[PDB]
């Protein structure tokens, strides 16, 4: 409260401060379950483009 | 890669007529930025390295006569022989050379 009204001293009353915010505990991913890679050694690598 | 079926593979036809011998590979192996084919006609009498037929599997090259004939597109393709002679007791087969690795027919005894 003091550094937000950038006083020593401060008088009776209500101050609001700053904000409350719960925070994530755990991350996730969820992606799909393709598992065959890419058919990028076929598109790069040819001989004739 | 581009694994190719030949047909037939046993060609036994008496003398004079026509005969014919397609090919089918897994890819369509063809070109359009140059509307090429990319494949080849080749045949080998027995102990001799093959000769060279047919190149873009349609257009004839010198000391071909018409004994021998290409044509094809998409991934079908046809070698057609209109008569027979007595020096064609030989072995063909077709080759892409579209992209590596290069493949070869599985032979064709006629
Ligand atoms: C075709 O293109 C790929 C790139 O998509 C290249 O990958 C090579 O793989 C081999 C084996 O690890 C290594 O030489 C290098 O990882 C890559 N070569 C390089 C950077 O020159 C490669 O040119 C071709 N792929 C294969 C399996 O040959």
């Amino acid at each position: 409260t003091k550094c937000t009204l950038k006083s020593f001293t401060v008088e009776k009353g209500i101050y609001q401060t700053s904000n409350f915010r719960v925070q994530p505990t755990e991350s996730i991913v969820r992606f799909p379950n393709i598992t065959n890679l890419c058919p990028f050694g076929e598109v790069f690598n040819a001989t004739r483009f | 890669d581009i694994v190719m079926t030949q047909s037939p593979d046993s060609l036994a036809v008496s003398l004079g007529e026509r005969a014919t011998i397609n090919c089918k590979s897994s890819q369509s192996v063809l070109y359009r930025s140059n509307n090429k084919n990319y494949l080849a006609w080749y045949q080998q009498k027995p102990g001799q390295p093959p000769k060279l037929l047919i190149y873009w599997a349609s257009t004839r090259e010198s000391g071909v006569p018409d004994r021998f004939s290409g044509s094809g597109s998409g991934t079908d393709f046809t070698l057609t022989i209109s008569s027979l002679q007595a020096e064609d007791v030989a072995v063909y087969y077709c080759h892409q050379y579209y992209s590596t690795p290069f493949t070869f027919g599985g032979g064709t005894k006629v």
